[PDB]
């Protein structure tokens, strides 16, 4: 799915669609094209233990340092645990092996930390009419987090304004959520043909970069 | 920052 996110974005990047002699963002927006998941908050332990999430749907998940994945679903009971080579096992906190109570202390651990510190990003927004995904791989730079879970989506949030994006390679479509949280889909074929303004394609052009570096990086 | 965006 990466190699066609990329291809999309390097058409995009190739129209300078903040240089169209008029341009009409407003005409890009594909408003069904909203996704189902995204990542709601984020906390980085991965000095001591990976990188918890929330996805939001109110499911959470972690990435441990072992490269290994424990997701928890919104019923607060059903889990998913996947090993480094994708083999994936379902499990509950009701029922579960001896083995894995070590990282489940820890999903709690994250699960409790985020209900009591973080603000839920998208949270009016309601997601489209899917598996659940977990998070594949993640990277911090000094200006974004960008995360890339395993239904193709990535995601990018910027540190310094607070603004994000989320990609999606199976619809050629990307969500901005801009400084004031307002939330609008665009259909990247038509942000190539009506333009948009210099922000946006600042942070498309950066797109660009970061799907480079996740498909470097397999 | 080490975690998302606080409350």
């Amino acid at each position: 799915h990466l190699s066609d996110m990329l291809q999309q974005l390097h058409s995009v990047n190739a129209s300078k669609p903040s240089e169209r002699g008029l341009v009409r963002q407003e005409e890009a927006e594909d408003p069904a094209c909203i996704p189902i998941f995204w990542v709601s908050k984020w906390v980085d332990y991965s000095d001591k233990y990976g990188l918890g999430y929330q996805l939001c749907d109110n499911s959470v998940g972690v990435l441990f340092n072992d490269s290994t994945r424990l997701i928890l679903y919104n019923d607060g009971d059903s889990l998913q645990y996947i090993e480094r080579d994708g083999t994936e096992s379902y499990l509950t906190v009701s029922s579960h092996p001896n083995s894995l109570m070590k990282k489940i202390t820890l999903l709690k651990y994250f699960r409790n930390y985020m209900s009591e510190h973080l603000l839920k990003a998208g949270a009016n927004i309601t997601p489209r009419e899917a598996r659940l995904p977990y998070l594949r791989t993640w990277f911090r730079t000094r200006s974004a987090i960008i995360l890339h879970l395993s239904n193709g989506s990535v995601q990018i949030n910027f540190f310094q304004d607070h603004t994000k994006l989320i990609l999606c390679p199976l619809m050629a479509a990307v969500t901005y959520i801009d400084e004031k949280r307002d939330f609008r889909t665009y259909r990247l074929s038509l942000l190539e043909e009506y333009g948009c303004c210099k922000e946006l394609a600042s942070r498309l052009r950066y797109a660009r970069t970061m799907v480079d570096k996740l498909l470097s990086s397999r | 920052p080490i975690s998302s965006t606080p409350l």
